[PDB]
RNA sequence: GAAAUUGUUGAAAGGGAAGGGCAUUUGAUCAGACA
RNA sequence: CGUGGAGGUCAGUGACGAAGCCUAGACCGUAAGGUCGGGUCGAACGGCCUCUAGUGCAGAUCUUGGUGGUAGUAGCAAAUAUUCAAAUGAGAACUUUGAAGACUGAAGUGGGGAAAGGUUCCACGUCAACAGCAGUUGGACGUGGGUUAGUCGAUCCUAAGA
RNA sequence: GUGAACAGCCUCUAGUUGAUAGAAUAAUGUAGAUAAGGGAAGUCGGCAAAAUAGAUCCGUAACUUCGGGAUAAGGAUUGGC
């Protein structure tokens, strides 16, 4: 199926006693495996738009929480997208039409 | 080319080798091992699932410290490993294997591989640099591999002894 | 040459070797010797290790200098869930050892018991004991030939148990099995009683009561490969070491030309098996009352669950032991309660235990409320609930 | 693509270092063929290699 | 196109070395006389 | 008993296969050794009577060359740090472009030179070997291009000295 | 820019982003660290580490070749507006 759907994925507790100077890169490879649970696609490709807001405060300043916009493209691939918005907190899974 | 020692019969069978292959013999004797006498088809999809590291291959004979595995237990092993660089050699060999048995007429169904072996070519020499100014030697090693698909196929007597017989059978 | 000046031996030689134990259940490898003067009774219960806290009580020792005065001890806290009687085994006295003769099964089991004789219970056909039920779908003629025999040969009578899992905030869902023995009466009447409790559900307060010592079986806390001054607790080597010094320097004289069995060497640290004796029982609690954690001074109405729940464990919704002191094992693990082997008295044990005060404050920290009521009797009204 | 030798040119061109050189990614073939310094003041001239601007050190709190 | 050393196939043995001497069992293999 | 070579002899053997090599196949001799069959191989070689010597190896921390066990083992951890996407390609953690995050912080990881090196400079083609992983990249490989002076130096002068 | 400063620390121009990688976080190490109460009882030996530290003001002994000793010793102060 070919679905979009809006997460907030919590990066503190997966970055948790991460080396300062790995907590970014492990950002992206979580991100990866988030998405690779959520719609079973072993292939994930992430938007460079995606890539400054990880890497926004350097290499040990990981946001928390980050609003992502996954879709489900056509076997299947993956595509995650960051999300505009004031406050990640307080969101909750949205199917976008 | 002449092969090492094989059984079956050259008619019903094709044959594939490469030679001076810069990759390790250790660890090819040990990948052409694990498919030796397996079915052609069976013996591709294993070693494709030894890329994504969802089997391994046994590490019988070359295997002094190193690690061991739960993949393993599928062969009665604690010591295997993915030794991909091999492995992707042995699968050219076995596609040039199967497209020569196609050219000659032989179905792939009932073809499995009946004969490979791996054997030790000459050494490739480098130089490594040690304290106090010491040279050691730096090598690889080589390998030559061949492998063959082969359709599958489905009185003295004495005279006491003459009279004793002789005798029983007039009893009954 | 002889040593230079003399000290104890480094560790115990009883608790040898230092490797992981076999299962995560200990085992019980001595009951209490059989009086068949008395009536029919378990001799072991199974629990849960929940956590510790602290409790307030009046010292009752005459001599002592804080007798008459309250005292400030801590105490242990284990899940107790009724366990279910599914079955009954005898043992024959032999030469060699005692032996197993006969196992008889009950009638029906849950799927917490038959989840333990499974690896892939979520694949599985579930065909376990579908047959053995047919022996009871006659009348029983099967059953009573392997009771006969039991009640005929056996010397010595134990019952299958199995604990109510689901009714524990663990996750696990698969229940423990174990063997317990049966002490009082004659072998025709551990059987029949045996016989009658198939399907049942025991309690904790049948088995254990208020001032009993009591002996804890569990395996420790692991902690992995571990060097030897904290596995053998040998002293460290001086800072100008080369080579490290967390070490023993000296491993063994030139003869015998060998490394000796008695030498300090690194390796397993915990996850042991042990036997602690002489634990005496400050309180046997019931699921169902509330006011669990409540006394005769206190008067206030509270579970002994702590504010926020016990850390890494939860709440505790059933039966509970509240036992002095430490005892082996980590919270979340299967521990077994036995009776005592011998009858104590020491004035510590036989003496009444009143407690006065049981301390319910968060564990999670530096917790200064009793109830939430408390908590707002002194905060008062906040910006959230208003 | 390799577009090693143009970056160089063009750096030499405008008269700026290389790190404030910036080539059109939607436009690599095009560049791939400047191999003259003719062709790069072409390039810099239609907007394809642009001169980027100095990274502010500012003096406010000073 | 020898040896050290190595791969495959076939046969045999192996409870902290292996190899050897005398004798025979078992398996494999083989010459001689049928005057 | 065996080996290299020499005189004599067997009108000796041989491309219809000499010599050499392989052979838990056979025979002779107490033994040094000799003989035969099978396989491989391709051009010379042997018996006997005598002559002659650079004539017989398990060792010498022997000489030269080749090869093991160790072992897929020790290890490939100084100099703060990498990440996303596109392009190219049989193949991309390492090539190119863009974006982001960082460092050298003007006694620099910047911009020029003296010695020394000698084409390493530049372009095109291109990956067997080399760059102790990789490689489509390179100070690698192949083919070509490039260093312009009356004023900058040498040349001239003299120093210790020769 | 800070500051006495060609010190340390941060930035602009310019230049690099090179040093085999991925996963995990046992023992023992190498490097960097912190400790209740005691305070050299350790050790051949205070080895190692800790304490002291800039600037302004106050105050400064024996001895002396009259030049020193001397930052002797011992105290106080320090931001922002
Ligand atoms: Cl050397
Ligand atoms: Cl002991
Ligand atoms: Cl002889
Ligand atoms: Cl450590
Ligand atoms: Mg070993
Ligand atoms: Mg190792
Ligand atoms: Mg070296
Ligand atoms: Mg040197
Ligand atoms: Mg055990
Ligand atoms: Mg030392
Ligand atoms: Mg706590
Ligand atoms: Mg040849
Ligand atoms: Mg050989
Ligand atoms: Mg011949
Ligand atoms: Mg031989
Ligand atoms: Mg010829
Ligand atoms: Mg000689
Ligand atoms: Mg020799
Ligand atoms: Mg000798
Ligand atoms: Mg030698
Ligand atoms: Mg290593
Ligand atoms: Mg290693
Ligand atoms: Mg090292
Ligand atoms: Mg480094
Ligand atoms: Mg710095
Ligand atoms: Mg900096
Ligand atoms: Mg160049
Ligand atoms: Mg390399
Ligand atoms: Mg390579
Ligand atoms: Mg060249
Ligand atoms: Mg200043
Ligand atoms: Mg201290
Ligand atoms: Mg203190
Ligand atoms: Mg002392
Ligand atoms: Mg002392
Ligand atoms: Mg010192």
């Amino acid at each position: 199926d070919v679905v979009t759907r809006e997460y907030t994925i919590n990066l503190h507790k997966r970055l948790h006693g991460v080396s300062f100077k790995k907590r970014a890169p492990r950002a992206v490879k979580e991100i990866k495996k988030f998405a690779k649970l959520h719609m079973g696609t072993d292939d994930v490709r992430l938007a460079p738009e995606l890539n400054q807001a990880i890497w926004k405060r350097g290499v040990k300043g990981v946001e928390y929480r980050l609003r992502l916009r996954i879709s489900r493209k056509r076997p299947l691939f993956s595509y995650v997208e960051p999300v505009l918005v004031a406050s990640a907190k307080g969101l909750q899974t949205v199917v976008v039409e | 080319a002449r092969y090492g020692a094989t059984s079956t019969n050259p008619a019903k069978s094709a044959s594939a080798r490469g030679s001076y292959l810069r990759v390790s013999f250790k660890n090819t004797r040990e990948t052409a091992q694990a498919i030796n006498g397996w079915e052609l088809t069976k013996a591709q999809k294993y070693l494709e699932q030894v890329l994504d590291h969802q089997r391994a291959i046994p590490f019988r004979r070359f295997n002094s410290s190193i690690g061991r595995t739960a993949q393993g237990k599928e062969f009665g092993v604690t010591k295997a490993r993915w030794p991909a660089k091999s492995v992707k050699f042995v699968q050219g060999l076995l596609q040039n294997a199967a497209a020569n048995a196609e050219a000659k007429g032989l179905d792939a169904t009932k073809l499995y591989v009946s004969h490979i072996q791996v054997n030790q070519a000459p050494k490739q020499r480098r130089r490594t640099y040690r304290a106090h100014g010491r040279i050691n030697k730096y090598e690889s090693s080589p390998s030559h591999i061949e492998l063959v698909v082969t359709e599958k196929e489905e009185v003295r007597l004495t005279s006491r002894q003459r009279g004793r017989i002789a005798a029983q059978k007039r009893i009954a | 040459s002889h040593r230079k000046y003399e000290a104890p031996r480094h560790g115990h030689l009883g608790f040898l070797p230092r490797k992981r134990a076999a299962s995560i259940r200990a085992r019980v490898k001595a009951f209490p010797k059989d009086d068949r003067s008395k009536p029919v009774a378990l001799t072991s219960f199974l629990g849960y290790k929940a956590g510790m806290t602290t409790i307030v009580r009046d010292l009752d020792r005459p001599g002592s200098k804080f007798h008459k005065r309250e005292v400030v001890e801590a105490v242990t806290v284990v899940d107790t869930p009724p366990v279910v009687v599914v079955g009954v085994v005898g043992y024959v006295e032999t030469p060699r050892g005692l032996r197993s003769l006969t196992t008889v099964w009950a009638e029906h089991l849950s799927d917490e018991v038959k989840r333990r004789f499974y690896k892939n219970w979520y694949k599985s056909k579930k065909k376990a004991f579908t047959k053995y039920s047919a022996k009871y779908a006659q009348d029983g003629a099967g059953i009573e030939r392997e009771l006969a025999r039991i009640k005929k040969y056996a010397s010595v009578v134990r019952v299958l148990v199995h604990t109510q899992i689901r009714k524990t905030p663990l996750a696990q869902k698969k229940a423990h099995l174990a063997e317990i023995q049966l002490n009082g009466g004659s072998i025709s009447e551990k059987v029949d009683w045996a016989r009658e409790h198939f399907e049942k559900t025991v309690a904790v307060d049948s088995v254990f009561e208020q001032n009993e010592m009591i002996d804890a079986i569990a395996v420790t806390k692991g902690h992995g490969f571990e060097g030897v001054t904290h596995r053998w607790g040998t002293k460290k080597l001086p800072r100008k070491t080369h080579r490290g010094l967390r070490k023993v320097a000296c491993i063994g004289a030139w003869h015998p030309a060998h490394v000796m069995w008695s030498v300090a060497r690194a390796g397993q640290r915990g996850y042991h098996s042990r036997t602690s004796i002489n634990h005496k029982i400050y309180r046997v609690g019931k699921g169902d009352d509330e006011a669990n954690g409540a006394t005769s001074f206190d008067r206030t109405k509270k579970t002994i669950t702590p504010m926020g729940g016990f850390v890494h464990y939860g709440e505790i919704k059933n039966d509970f032991i509240m036992v002095k002191g430490c005892i082996p094992g980590n919270r979340k693990r299967i521990v077994t309660l036995r009776k005592s082997l011998y009858t104590n008295t020491s004035r510590k044990a036989l003496e009444e235990v009143s407690l006065k005060w049981i301390d319910t404050a968060s564990k999670f920290g530096k917790g200064r409320f009793q109830t939430p009521a408390e908590k707002h009797a002194f905060m008062g009204t906040l910006k959230k609930d208003l | 693509a390799n577009l090693r030798t143009q970056k160089r040119l063009a750096a030499s061109v405008v008269g700026v270092g290389k790190r404030k050189v910036w080539l059109d990614p939607n436009e690599t073939s095009e560049i791939a063929q400047a191999n003259s310094r003719n062709a790069i003041r072409k390039l810099v001239k239609n907007g394809t290699i642009v001169k980027k601007a100095v990274t502010v050190h500012s003096k406010s709190r000073t």
